[PDB]
């Protein structure tokens, strides 16, 4: 087939398609460049001073992103933190035994010249600062991201989060449409502060103002679905992570695990830079995200949602992948997974169930051969009790959002 | 629909042709590599 | 059957039928005229002049084309870009060698007289200009090639892309009727204006302006749909370029894929001239529309929407086409694919699966499949016929004269 023809006249054709490049970007494979997560952040001035330029200026539709950003570096430097262990990743030393650090020695620089109000915006803002103010500044990461009620769910606590031994009101004034500050997103700088801040108290989780994480946290694994959606699939299937893999039943979708795998990244890694590739600019679009990873993503998540998976009901249903070999290969790992459970005698007093006491009866355990040959024994085509199984999933499921694979799965079998 | 025509063989002969066309649709393979559908490989009152 | 009598009284007939003429025309075909995209751009006069004729003429009805076309060349003279690569197409060098290069190496020109405000529209405007206005300026070809509750779809969106980095509010009157700026689309240079700022952003993809692509993107394959579907029906059948293309089995539905295929048009060309054959003017009657391609375009998407395809629910139905053979010719390679997936084992432990009437065939061959209909006397079978119905019942919120509501109303009953 490298070569087609038309037939009646026999002349070749060439089938071709419109390209489509964007490779993905590893975190690894970018330290083979620089050594330094460069953070520019330019006033090196008054914090007492910037405290106040961003009071005042978010009390009103305008605070520039480069004072927030220097107002957190201000209020962030807790140089707090004894590192109980080591702690490196691709190269980069952070601090050795118990080595005292603290949230930027991930590299600052320092940038250009415009800046807005002059000395002082009001002298009003005393170190009621760090207290929440960071915390608060770094929750609007969490809340520029997002687009329905849940906005003004996740400001609405994320705003109880600063009435945490302090006490308050709210703030600024439009609810959202992704445009208020939802544009410190796009800042480089800014996305390496929360991305600082959360790996930071992430490694230190018992610090007292870890409580920062509460927005700083939606950057750990930003553009990584299909990477969680793994690890979900294996936690909900109970099996194991190579186990899970063998159970991958499409080109595309290995293609893309084996993407995902790729080594020497850290994926797997305690307290690494990995999680942060989008955020620290380590990658601008990451091997991990469900849209390079689309056919992998539907695939676990169907399968977890016929898993009775709370997640996958509403994991979004990535186009362009081919659904009817998705759906059938998760079918039949969520069948076998499912029919077949995973019982076994734990616990005892001297006596436990020696267990070495049909025809089609579908296959004792969850291999994946001993599966498939079930399943080219089946004709090639899921069996009624399965497409009861998945009918027995997905009906009395409601409330399904449109284009979820949960929405899919309810109309792929419930009839 | 035109009025003063005969519509009960009109109809008819609507029907039949549409019917033709329809039921009988029109498979063929177009392209290839090599292999291709030689077709010249039923008895009683099945349409044409 | 070339010709044709009457039988009773035994005389001849031609039947012929009115002509119909529009030919394509392919975007290589057009670089063995001219090697130039020419873009007459005029008043190269004042920029921060011409920013205000165009702030001005845009909260109000009436601010003329030639303005804001003079005005983006003004804006967008980011002669950044360093090609990383080399970069041609059609014979038209662009830049090797990590030559640096901007939106207009390709072939600026400058045109005729007329002009309207005097000196200076208002001081008004600072720089507050490349940051936004042009993105707003572009985003606004996007906005008016649409129809429905989407025009305020797009415009409230294409217009909370100038709150970033940049937030200012929102501008002109009324909300559309493609009417208001909706001619900007009839302007030659204009659209190559887009054209440029799109395949160019689209080669460095990267840029901090290619923020801009916002509206420049609707003229990426701009009159390509049928292209599109092609690759479209790849990727939700899963199978390759060339295997689908042998699960064509119709006259003209091949014979619009050979007229799309067409060689030397450099289609799955990296960065290309040819996604913007349109809009460059490179073509007048693109070779890979959905309405030169109907058939193709409409057997596409209803096979792709049996097999599962979000997108071809919503696809238009083409007039003018053999629609009973279409389907079917669809159903079936839709029934093919889907009834008998793709699965195999991948990855493993030294242990794998060694896999080796009147039953569907086993794998995707057209000829398996050509086959065993015609042994089903050629005439779609109650699975296939019941998979087809479960494809499409289920299926709501369809639009009229849409493959979609074509299926549901071919299928579920």
């Amino acid at each position: 087939s490298v070569t087609v023809k038309r037939i009646i006249d026999n002349t070749v054709i060439v089938p071709k398609l419109p390209a489509n490049e964007d490779p993905v970007e590893y975190p690894a494979d970018y330290f083979r460049k620089s050594k330094e997560i460069p953070l520019y952040i330019n006033t090196t001035k008054s914090l007492s001073d910037l405290r106040g330029y961003v009071y005042q200026g978010l009390k009103s539709g305008n605070v520039s992103i480069i004072h927030v950003n220097s107002y957190l570096y201000g209020a962030l430097k807790d140089i707090r933190g004894k590192l109980d262990k080591d702690w490196s990743s691709f190269g980069i030393n952070i601090g050795k035994a118990g080595d005292t650090i603290g949230i930027f020695d991930l590299v600052s620089l320092k940038a250009l010249d415009g800046v807005l109000p002059d000395g002082v915006s009001d002298a009003s803002r005393t170190s009621a600062d760090d207290k929440w103010l960071p915390l608060y500044l770094l929750g609007l990461y969490r809340v520029g991201r997002t687009q329905m009620p849940e906005y003004r769910k996740k400001l609405m606590d994320g705003l109880t989060n600063q009435c945490k031994m302090i006490n308050e009101q709210f703030e600024p004034l439009v609810p959202e449409g992704r445009d208020i500050f939802d544009v410190w997103g796009n800042d480089s700088n800014y996305t390496k502060i929360v991305a600082a801040v959360d790996m930071f108290f992430h490694m230190f989780k018992k610090h007292e103002c870890a409580s920062f994480r509460y927005g700083t946290i939606v950057s750990r694994f930003k553009d990584c679905a299909a990477l969680a959606t793994f690890g979900h699939l294996c936690k909900i299937t109970g099996m194991s992570t190579e186990d899970v893999t063998t159970w991958i039943l499409n080109r595309e979708v290995a293609d893309e695990m084996v993407q995902m795998m790729l080594p020497g990244q850290e994926i797997d890694k305690a307290d690494s830079y990995m999680p942060y590739l989008i955020d620290f600019g380590l990658s601008s679009k990451s091997p991990y995200s469900s849209v390079k990873n689309p056919a992998f993503h539907f695939w676990g998540q169907l399968t977890a949602l016929l898993l009775r998976s709370t997640r996958a009901r509403n994991a979004r249903q990535p186009d362009d992948i081919e659904y009817t070999s998705l759906t059938t290969a998760g079918l039949l790992y969520a069948y076998a997974v499912g029919s077949s459970a995973d019982l076994a005698q734990q616990f005892c007093v001297g006596d436990n169930k020696y267990t070495p006491d049909t025809t089609n009866a579908p296959p004792q355990g969850r291999d994946v051969v001993e599966w498939l040959g079930w399943f080219e024994d089946q004709n090639r085509k899921p069996t009624p009790d399965m497409m009861q199984y998945a009918k027995r999933a997905v009906m009395s499921l409601q409330g399904l959002r449109e284009k979820t694979i949960g929405k899919y799965a309810k109309s792929e079998f419930d009839k | 629909q035109p009025d003063d025509i005969e519509y009960t063989s009109l109809t008819t002969a609507g029907l039949l042709y549409a019917y033709a066309v329809g039921s009988s649709a029109d498979l063929a393979q177009q392209f290839c590599v090599g292999d291709n559908k030689y077709t010249p490989d039923l008895t009683t009152n099945a349409p044409p």
